[PDB]
């Protein structure tokens, strides 16, 4: 009948797609990249170990500054630390302590946290009165709180087990955007630098890239055989790279619509958890389940390096906005500082 | 005057107890109101701790006065007095005026000068609504139920042993062991302690017996009678069982009829009287005593009496007995014939045998002395019973009724059970209130001054279930004994702790503003026991030492099973944890034990249920 | 499913309607940006230690 109808137009258009792209694909950039140095063995050492988390940690977010940064474990709490000292400047315990995600905002007076209590909340830092306390809390999701970002104080972009994203007024908390589209779980999401553009990646196996003023999918990536677990943007805000339980990252272009490159190696089995790139995007840096996070160049698919420190899961990390510093945070309670 | 001293736990116990009581359902108004202690509780709040529930509680204690008045003239004067006065300020409360119903109720009674003991029992009844409702709510809120907790985790921790009694002379003696004179240590009461030897109770194997008597004091020992010798305590060490009695020091009425002689109408009607509200308390619990005869009957310092061993006695509640007990001379028909079942009926008979042993020396079915049994039993079944022309008419309708072969012409067995031998003519003179108050003088003042072996597990099973504390009885030791000094000293001890955590500091509460379900003292463990304060989490088990913040844990992802265990002699729990290791601990009381046996394992079984399906937080291949 | 269909040949149609460039000049505008930050990436082209927080730097600001 009329369903049967557009099933068909369904490939057809898919179809349209896999050949439009098809047509793109002249060279590869393992091709184009071949004249240029290797990068060399990258030997990233421990400068810091933050000892505090009484359990795993989930999640972590560097501010601005490249010195401060937050991080949610297991615990229920949120711990912000000066990565300089290792002093704790605040600990701030959750009224949920199924926390799974984290985030700081760019001015550095907002911190923000949720899981499965559904709710992104948001902490005022630097208050009038003195002390740290909720200034929001931001009910609407169906499922579970994986991904949190801030635009500014006042805008953050979420993303949710219940298949969907979405933009908050944190004045009103009320959802200014929805975005649906996404099959299953969304796990990560990530900003482009500019803000009008983000992207999305989840358990459908498949990443997005969204319209922010317009609340709409634009393009969307497939290629991965399993879970999505981590997203990150390419320095310039034209491609960005994917971490999964197929055992592989990806790196995506939006202009060319399609993957450039796999970083894989045979040994590595076991699933990517988080991703970053390089100040300059050169080397992407992902951790694993195997306990190590591995640095790639890029450009070639070469492995550069290995941070190797943990004694359980690497499960989340972040490279400063000055590029000096790698951080990981890891299932063993432990966060490092590499460089 | 009390050697030992109870300590209560500290107000953190509360949120154990709180929730181990409204899982049972123990948590209400009905429930805490009822019992001793809750009652004082509740009335200390509402008396001194919020105004609009004062003259509630109030006017119920005045109620409650002029039900224990004795006779009608009191009545007519109480009734008077209470209405006259204070009614007014109830009367002029918005929140709280008496129903019109109510008020006219007791008005039509009072108008006719009609003062029965219950004549403000509509008042009772408005009162307790208003008392259940919000009042409550508040004192479930205040410190006054924290106390509660406070005591009714001291009363389901209750181990005894012999070292919490001060045992004193023996004061009588059996086939399976004696009983001593006794003062408890926390309290300072006076009690008999009923010693039986194991050893001694396999070699004559009398196992059933000992154990029947532990299961009748259970039934019988509820609503405080006067005229049983019931139990507070039952418990047991590898070699003794140990009853905790009423305390008899008269002796036996078998002894004194000795002594005495036999004892005229008018003093038999006062040891009948008293005997006779007994065996009603039994049969209103279904108990047929069945051994009923003076050596059964003990005397107190004051020469009132109570019924003793109910060894032999049975509960006919579900089951009639059939089978031929009790003692021969007092047996009734029914009890005698092989196949015939019998409930309360035979207690009758035998009453009505020992009535007549006290005024002649003799059972009426033992003539000339006889030592022969089958003659003792054939009279019963045949021989009618020669009264002498002694006896008052009054007597002889009484034994006449009693001593009836048939059931359904007997007294006491017709319908209405003791109603019907109260009201014979031999007790027209008596007051049954006034009995039971005892209130009537006692004829007779007593005067002031082999080889055993192999108790093995198969034994010691039998006895599983013989410790038991009856809380009513525990709670009334307590109540008019320590309780009003231990809880001035614990108010004391709680202040002192309250400023020091001032001046330290330390005052906040790790509990508050997140999400713990639950909280209290427990013992982990190579050698020694290192007492914690733990919190539970959904997702996690942290705990803390003295005058810091938690620094270590379990999450409930790595707890694989929650188990109990013996160590050496106290009970643990067990938790097998994640990749082989394990983690033990031991709390402070049974509540305890049990709550944190049920909480963990629904804490980890809901954890590791969420987990599953979050991929961010599970196991991955 | 009869709405559900419908959404997605709508939503797929705006997906092919968009422009693409070769990948080849979209790997070269990548490589570009790389080599143009590469002195700039403290990461692939170290800092002396003496300027670097995590090493051997003598000042710091507040916070
Ligand atoms: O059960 C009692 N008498 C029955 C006979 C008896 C005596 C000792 C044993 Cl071992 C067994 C049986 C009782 C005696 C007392 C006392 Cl002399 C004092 N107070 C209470 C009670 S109850
Ligand atoms: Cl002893
Ligand atoms: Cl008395």
């Amino acid at each position: 009948s009329e369903l049967d109808q557009l099933r068909q137009e369904a490939e057809q258009l898919k179809n349209q797609i896999r050949d439009a792209r098809k047509a793109c694909a002249d060279a590869t950039l393992s091709q184009i990249t071949n004249n240029i140095d290797p990068v060399g063995r990258i030997q990233m050492r421990t400068r810091r170990t933050l000892r505090g988390h009484l359990a795993k940690i989930y999640a972590m977010h560097w501010g601005t500054d490249s010195r401060l940064l937050v991080s949610a474990s297991q615990d229920g709490k949120l711990i912000i630390w000066d990565s300089y000292t290792t002093n704790k400047v605040h600990a701030i315990p959750l009224r949920s302590s199924w926390v799974m995600t984290c985030a700081y905002a760019p001015s550095g007076n907002y911190v923000a946290c949720g899981g499965l209590d559904n709710i992104c909340s948001i902490y005022n830092l630097k208050t009038r009165e003195g002390n740290v306390r909720v200034s929001r809390e931001l009910a609407g999701h169906t499922g579970y709180l994986s991904c949190c970002r801030f635009l500014d104080d006042n805008q953050i972009v979420t993303s949710s087990g219940d298949t969907t994203c979405a933009l908050w007024d944190i004045e009103t908390g009320q959802q200014t955007t929805t975005f649906t589209g996404h099959t299953g779980d969304v796990m990560s999401l990530s900003l482009a630098p500019d803000t009008r553009l983000f992207v999305s990646g989840a358990c459908d196996a498949s990443a997005k890239l969204w319209d922010v003023r317009e609340g709409m999918c634009r393009q969307t990536f497939t290629g991965h055989e399993s879970d999505i677990n981590a997203i990150c943007f390419f320095p310039n805000g034209n491609a960005f790279a994917t971490g999964s339980d197929d055992a592989t990252c990806r790196l995506f272009d939006l202009r060319a619509d399609q993957e450039l490159m796999t970083y894989s190696h045979d040994n590595i089995i076991c699933g990517i958890t988080s991703v970053s790139f390089s100040k300059s995007g050169r080397l992407l840096l992902a951790g694993y389940d195997d306990f190590n996070c591995n640095v790639w160049d890029a450009l070639k698919a070469d492995r550069a390096g290995v941070l190797a420190g943990h004694d359980n899961r690497v499960s989340c990390l972040g490279v400063t906005d000055d590029g000096m510093a790698v951080a990981t945070g890891s299932w063993d309670s432990f966060l490092k500082i590499w460089n | 005057r009390a050697s030992k001293k109870i300590l209560l736990p500290e107000p953190s116990i509360r949120s154990v107890m709180q929730k181990y009581l409204e899982d049972r359902g123990e948590v209400t108004f009905e429930k805490i109101f009822s019992q001793k202690l809750g009652y004082l509780l509740f009335r200390d709040f509402c008396l001194n701790h919020l105004e609009e529930a004062r003259p509630l509680v109030e006017f119920y204690e005045e109620i409650k006065k002029y039900e224990k008045l004795e006779t009608e003239e009191e009545r007519v004067a109480r009734s008077r007095e209470i209405f006259d006065s204070y009614i007014m300020k109830e009367l002029l409360a918005c929140s709280h005026p008496f129903s019109k119903s109510a008020t006219e109720h007791v008005q039509g009674h009072l108008g006719k000068k009609q003062v029965p003991p219950d004549l403000f029992q509509p008042y009772i009844e408005e009162i307790c609504q208003n008392l259940r409702g919000d009042v409550f709510q508040k004192f479930i809120e205040s410190d006054k139920f924290t106390r509660f907790c406070q005591w009714k985790n001291v009363e389901l921790n209750i181990h005894l042993t012999m070292n919490d009694f001060s045992v004193h002379r023996i004061i009588g003696r059996g086939g399976f062991g004696e009983v001593y004179g006794c003062r408890k240590a926390d309290t300072g009461k006076m009690y008999a302690m009923k010693c039986l030897d194991k050893k001694r109770i396999k070699m004559k194997q009398g196992e059933t017996l000992a154990l029947n008597e532990r299961i009748m004091l259970s039934l019988v020992s509820t609503g405080d009678c006067p005229f049983i010798v019931c139990m507070s305590y039952a418990f047991h060490t590898p070699d003794k069982l140990s009853f905790i009695l009423d305390l008899m020091n008269g002796g036996d009425l078998h002894y004194h009829l000795s002594q005495h002689g036999v004892f005229s109408e008018a003093d038999m009607r006062f040891y009948a009287a008293e005997i006779i509200l007994g065996l009603e308390h039994m049969h209103n619990r279904f108990v047929v005593y069945r051994d009923l005869k003076p050596a059964n009957i003990l005397l107190d310092e004051h020469g009132h009496v109570r019924i003793s061993d109910l060894g032999l006695a049975c509960d006919f509640s579900k089951k009639k007995p059939h089978a031929s007990v009790g003692t021969h001379g007092y047996m009734a028909p029914e009890v005698l014939q092989k196949g015939v079942a019998y409930d309360s009926s035979a207690d009758w008979f035998s009453l009505g045998c020992m009535l007549f042993k006290l005024l002649r020396g003799h059972s009426p079915f033992r003539q000339h002395k006889t030592k022969d049994k089958h003659e003792i039993d054939r009279m019963t079944l045949t021989m009618a019973v020669e009264l002498p022309d002694s006896f008052s008419p009054e007597l002889r309708s009484l034994l006449e009724g009693l001593l009836q072969r048939d059931v359904n012409r007997r007294l006491g067995c017709l319908g209405r059970g003791a109603q019907e031998v109260k009201e014979s003519p031999f007790f027209r003179s008596l007051d049954w209130q006034m009995v039971f108050l005892q209130k009537y003088p006692p004829p007779l003042i007593p005067p002031r001054g082999t080889k055993g072996i192999k108790l093995l597990d198969s034994d010691q099973e039998l006895y599983r279930n013989f410790p038991l504390t009856i809380s009513e009885r525990w709670q009334q030791e307590v109540a008019e004994t320590v309780f009003d000094t231990i809880n001035a000293e614990t108010d004391r001890l709680e202040a002192r702790k309250k400023a020091k955590n001032k001046q330290l500091g330390h005052e906040e509460d790790y509990a508050l503003g997140k999400d713990c379900i639950m909280h209290g003292y427990m013992s982990k463990m190579l050698t020694q026991w290192q007492r914690r304060y733990f919190y539970l989490f959904p997702n996690r088990l942290e705990w803390r030492g003295e005058g810091e913040a938690p620094q270590s844990l379990l999450t409930m992802e790595e707890i694989q099973s929650v188990e109990e265990t013996q160590i050496k002699e106290r009970k643990c729990l067990l938790l097998k944890i994640r990749g082989g290791k394990q983690f033990i601990l031991q709390c402070d009381s049974d509540p305890e034990l049990v709550q944190w046996k049920k909480e963990l394992r629904d804490a980890y079984r809901e954890a590791q249920q969420l987990v599953q399906r979050v991929p961010k937080m599970k196991n991955k291949p | 499913s009869i709405a559900q269909a419908r959404k997605l040949v709508e939503q797929l149609k705006m997906e092919a309607n968009i422009d693409r460039i070769k990948v080849s000049k979209a790997a070269a505008d990548l490589m570009a940006y790389c080599e143009a930050h590469a002195k700039e990436d403290p990461l692939l082209t170290p800092v002396p230690a003496s300027e670097n927080p995590f090493r051997e730097k003598k000042f710091f600001s507040a916070i």
